[PDB]
């Protein structure tokens, strides 16, 4: 029966009916009439539903009709939108493409998405997908989110810094703009903390997994998990008669590249009887071609009936948003690396830490997408209940708040110490944040955003970097500095397959500038530009082609940003004595707090906090510079300062006058060196 | 003494048990350590660098 | 005449190349000075 | 500079002398180029290009000179005499 599409006046196309049948069978569908009533009755809703419950695709579409019905019989009023946020760029796209099909309209027209570096809207857009940061990016110009009627903060469980900020402001919005609906969705079953936070808003629970999963435990507690994991993989390969791939969760590349090798050894021992096992590493910095393996199908198996299998060994990248098809065996050792930023010593850590009562589920939930499946945890069930905490900390309780305080100040939060965070940041961290901003001239001593500060918020950057870049425009080096900004705002472009480490390091040496990693990246960026951006040249020189193409994009965006505020892009003459001098000075302008000096003991100690550090062995330095500017204080096996740079102490006193003011300093070696320099300059 | 000799014999046997994978690995560990040869030096002559 | 300008840019590049390669031999030499001849037996 | 490189006895010292020397050669080429870009005198362009020959010559000398310095620290180092032969790969007689 001919229904007309209300959006384009078309008959609904022949494709839609078939899709319609399948989507009617999604679990959320029965709730359709029930949801609308709640939305009509309340301003805030909390919604919960397991993976595969169809929330993300059906709920925003049902929001759209509810907008339309509210326009029916009113005049056609000012164009308002329904927003759906999505924590990751890849998800914001993959939803929209499906949802532009379901509503039988052309993507970007009535149904769109708005992610970084690509806007797919039109003036007929009603339903806008965006990453979380973009809905944070819009508010900073329009605090009441003025274009929006129904918001939808999806995947709330991920608790990302974009999302935690939003929620608080959006509850603030729920005051004031007293017409805007909010529908907070979470995919995890979470203990209704969302329900409290938003004034006891109604909680809607929707079930909906695809298949059931079997959970398993070791009865005793194995003492060497990698030996256990490797041993577990072999055991499964040999005993399980069901076809399927094994997805093993490890901590990182030092292990996922070991585990591949050692598992290859034992399958080479098991010889002709056992089926072929193919071991595929998978971590977030593998180049595109190495990632693409995961789509590869299994062998046709050996003739004797021995099942051949693919074994994907992966960090938490396989837990969320990456959907590995064909998995029917998940091995979960129960660890992940967790950043935790220790605001007392500015040591940002990367230790192996136990997963949470949620994360355990999500790892197991990979099985049960295509057929029933089994999850093997290498820990004991009593271990599960009593050591793993119930959910993993939000991002906000874990990271440096420099980027966030500046965003909140631009949004016109003055009252940060009462800001309504769902899980508030530590007092000690915020005191680093304000202290970070106060040196940087972002905020005056009475805490208002200064003129320089308001410009610093406009850049998609961290506060230190923005101070560098702005200051680079008065040193006549902004074109060179713009690139050293772009490369440091993307995940690091060095590739090092451990099967090829020596050859890859040789490529790194050829790029290496003498004065440290910051000029080494500018050399890397220029070399990529000279070679017409040819993917091959990225490969043989062990540079991720994703990072550079992302990086060059970031640079173009920052140029556009500079132009809108009349920061002239300039260069010093390459012929000039000042060219590599003006680059290093600009760095020092903005990472002036994060500077080390070489004490007589042969170790570095970081300026003022006396924290003992070593050059991170990836540095292309071949010397210990006496004063070292560094971008990231890392805990792994030791404190390591990464991305290390030689600076000259005269720059420190001239360029960054506030912090290196001698009279404040803790009395020690750092002060002794600095004092002599100031007397010399005078 | 019967308790102690039973334990000591067992621990003698358990060390002797699979005395090859450790030895072959420890031989392997030593071999690859020597062949890796030159580690990077990263000298410290800061007054030359000045 | 830009031909000289284009030639100059390659030469400064190449001077920078030798700047690093010289520095590579310095750090190499420093290790060798720390070792002396007992290493070879 | 030429005498120093002929008599310097360490790589550590040589890397200062040659690096300073290449820097010195650069400014002379620079200033003279910037003059020719305003003078236009073809005799000055002749000597400018004559000067570019001499600057380019110093880069080729670098690998020869670096190895010669090493063959003054310990000219028993037969590994570096093989490098000397590889530097003169363009001249069978010098090999």
């Amino acid at each position: 029966k001919i229904q007309i599409n209300p959006y384009n006046n078309q008959p609904f196309s022949n494709r839609y009916w078939a899709i319609w049948e399948k989507r009617s069978q999604l679990p959320v569908w029965e709730y359709k009439e029930k949801f609308m009533e709640l939305l009509r009755n309340n301003q805030c809703i909390t919604l919960v539903g397991e993976t595969g419950s169809g929330k993300t695709t059906q709920i925003p579409q049902w929001a759209v009709e509810f907008m339309k019905q509210q326009q029916q019989g009113q005049p056609p009023g000012q164009a308002r939108l329904v927003a759906c946020t999505q924590p990751r760029r890849v998800a914001a796209m993959s939803v929209a493409t499906r949802v532009a099909e379901e509503m039988d309209v052309v993507l970007g027209q009535e149904v769109g998405y708005s992610i970084r570096f690509e806007d797919c809207i039109s003036e007929r857009t009603v339903l806008k997908y965006c990453t979380d940061g973009m809905l944070l990016r819009e508010a900073m110009n329009s605090p009441l989110l003025d274009k929006y009627k129904v918001l939808i903060l999806d995947e709330a469980h991920e608790r990302t810094l974009a999302t935690d900020i939003l929620m608080g402001l959006i509850k603030e919005i729920v005051r004031n703009r007293a017409d805007i609906k909010v529908v907070i969705m979470s995919a995890t079953l979470d203990a209704g903390k969302f329900q409290r936070y938003f004034e006891d808003c109604p909680l809607l629970s929707v079930p909906g997994r695809t298949f059931p999963v079997e959970i398993f435990f070791t009865p005793n507690a194995e003492k060497d998990y990698l030996e256990a994991a490797i041993r577990t993989v072999i055991q499964i390969h040999m005993v399980e008669e069901v076809e399927g791939d094994i997805l093993l969760f490890l901590t990182g590349q030092e292990e996922i590249e070991e585990a591949c090798k050692r598992i290859d050894r034992e399958i080479q021992a098991l010889g002709a009887d056992a089926g072929a096992l193919s071991c595929i590493p998978l971590y977030s910095t593998l180049p595109p071609a190495a990632q693409q393996r995961i789509f590869e199908p299994a062998p046709p198996n050996r003739p004797n009936g021995a099942i051949s299998r693919k074994c994907v060994i992966s960090t938490n990248i396989a837990e969320t948003s990456l959907t590995i098809d064909g998995v029917v065996f998940v091995i979960d050792p129960g660890f992940s690396k967790q950043k935790v930023y220790n605001p007392r010593i500015r040591v940002e850590s990367l230790l192996v830490c136990p997963i949470s009562k949620a994360s355990a589920m999500q790892r197991a939930g990979r099985a049960g997408r295509t057929k029933p499946g089994k999850c093997f945890r290498l820990y004991t069930e009593t271990a599960y209940g009593s050591e793993m905490q119930d959910q993993t900390y939000p991002e906000i309780l874990r990271s440096n708040l420099g980027s966030v305080v500046l965003q909140l100040k631009k949004l016109g939060t003055e009252d940060l110490v009462h800001f309504d965070f769902m899980d508030p940041p530590a007092p000690e961290t915020l005191m680093r944040a304000l202290e970070l901003l106060n040196y940087l001239q972002a905020i005056n001593d009475d805490g208002e955003l200064t003129e320089l500060g308001s410009l610093m918020a406009e850049f998609p950057l961290d506060p230190q970097l923005a101070k560098m870049l702005i200051t680079s425009t008065e040193l006549n080096c902004s074109n060179e500095i713009l690139s050293i900004t772009a490369m440091l705002s993307v995940p690091q472009c060095w590739v090092r397959p451990n099967e090829m480490r020596t050859e890859a390091d040789e490529a790194k040496a050829r790029f290496a500038h003498i004065d440290g990693d910051h000029l080494t990246l500018l050399n890397v960026y220029h070399s990529f530009k000279q070679n017409q951006e040819d993917p091959q040249w990225c490969y043989d020189n062990f540079i991720n082609y994703r990072t550079m193409k992302t990086a060059d994009t970031v640079r173009t965006q920052l140029s556009r940003v500079m132009d809108k505020y009349n920061l002239r892009r300039v260069s010093t003459d390459f012929k000039s004595r000042d060219y590599y001098l003006n680059i290093r000075k600009a760095l020092v302008a903005g990472f002036f707090m994060q500077v080390a000096h070489l004490e007589r003991s042969g170790h570095y100690v970081t300026v003022k906090d006396n924290q003992l550090v070593n050059l991170h062995p990836s540095t292309v330095l071949d010397h210990k510079p006496e004063w070292a500017l560094y971008n990231e204080f890392v805990l792994t096996t030791k404190n390591f300062i990464r991305t290390v740079t030689d600076v000259r102490p005269e720059w420190l006193l001239q360029i960054a006058p506030q912090y290196y003011d001698l009279d404040n300093f803790p009395d020690g070696d750092t002060k002794r060196k600095l004092t002599t320099v100031m007397q010399t300059l005078q | 003494a019967s308790v102690d000799e039973e334990a000591k014999l067992k621990r003698y046997l358990e060390k002797q048990a699979r005395k090859e994978q450790e030895l072959k690995e420890k031989r392997k560990a030593k071999l690859e350590k020597l062949t890796a040869g030159p580690a990077k030096h990263m000298f410290e002559d800061q007054d030359y660098l000045s | 005449m830009k031909d000289f300008n284009q030639r100059f840019r390659d030469l400064h590049k190449l001077r920078q190349r030798a700047r690093k390669e010289n520095h590579e031999q310095v750090v190499e030499e420093d290790r060798r000075s720390k070792l002396p001849k007992n290493h070879e037996a | 500079y030429e005498e120093a490189i002929a008599k310097v006895s360490t790589v550590r010292d040589f890397a200062q002398v040659y690096d300073a020397y290449a820097a010195f050669e650069e400014r002379e080429v620079s200033i003279m180029m910037q003059e020719v870009e305003q003078s236009g005198d073809p005799e000055e362009e002749v000597d400018l290009e004559w000067m570019f020959q001499r600057y380019q010559h110093l880069m080729e000398r670098k690998n020869e000179l670096m190895n010669s310095v090493l063959l003054r620290q310990n000219p028993h180092n037969v590994g570096e005499w093989l490098n000397r032969v590889n530097i003169y790969e363009g001249n069978y007689n010098k090999q």
